């Protein structure tokens, strides 16, 4: 598992909005219909939703763009 | 884990279907203390 | 009872209630009870009260003046802008809890 949670904190800095990011990106990953951008190494979506923050490929903005994406698609 | 009756039972439907979900919704002992204000002559009443 | 020399809420014990009513007749009423109070209360308009105590604040100014009568224009003022009717505060039907 991870030791220290920094990485996102630098990607996100408010300290705050990075949980509410992270938590919208696990619901959407548990409930299915998305996979996980980052290889995984068998652990649960909470762990994997936060190394993807960390790593800089996911935040609270390109969310909203890839949701008005299949809005739009359907 | 409080007293909320309609909230446990849908947690733990929603650990089981592995959902983790949760709707607040409101304590139990919040209406308890809404009742027993209003056994004094007091109103009390939530607005919208 | 203004007709008869005696004041509005002034207290009046049992023998002095008993000449009172022998002297005056059936003039200056009272009673004893909660309702006494209820009626004191009912039959009081509270915008010339609270018009007697702004003038009252206004004009005669003291050291012991100053005080025990704004928190009471301030308790009108309350009980005018809620709307509750001070009759509410005696109450006469009970709740009782579940």
């Amino acid at each position: 598992a991870r030791v220290t949670v920094q990485d996102a904190v630098e990607k996100i800095g408010n300290r705050f909005d990075l949980v509410l990011v992270a938590a919208r990106r696990a619901r959407q990953m548990q409930v299915g219909g998305k996979d996980p951008l980052v290889p995984e190494e068998n652990d649960k979506t909470t762990v994997i939703a936060l190394r993807e923050i960390e790593e800089g490929l996911i935040n609270n903005q390109i969310l909203d763009v890839r949701e008005r994406q299949e809005q739009q698609e359907q | 884990k409080s007293d909320d009756v309609n909230g446990r039972t849908k947690m733990y439907k929603n650990i089981v279907d592995g959902n983790h979900q949760m709707e607040p919704g409101m304590p139990e002992s919040f209406n308890v203390l809404l009742k027993e204000i209003r056994s004094l002559g007091i109103n009390i009443e939530l607005e919208d | 009872g203004g007709m008869t020399n005696l004041e509005r809420q002034q207290i009046l014990t049992e023998e002095q209630y008993l000449d009172a009513l022998e002297e005056f007749g059936d003039e200056f009423d009272a009673k004893m009870g909660a309702e006494a109070i209820q009626a004191l209360l009912k039959s009081m308009d509270l915008e010339q009260e609270c018009e007697q105590l702004r003038e009252e604040l206004n004009e005669t100014n003291s050291e012991t003046k100053r005080k025990k009568l704004t928190k009471r224009i301030k308790l009108l003022e309350a009980f005018v802008q809620s709307g509750n009717k001070p009759e509410w505060m005696i109450l006469t039907v009970l709740p009782v809890l579940p």
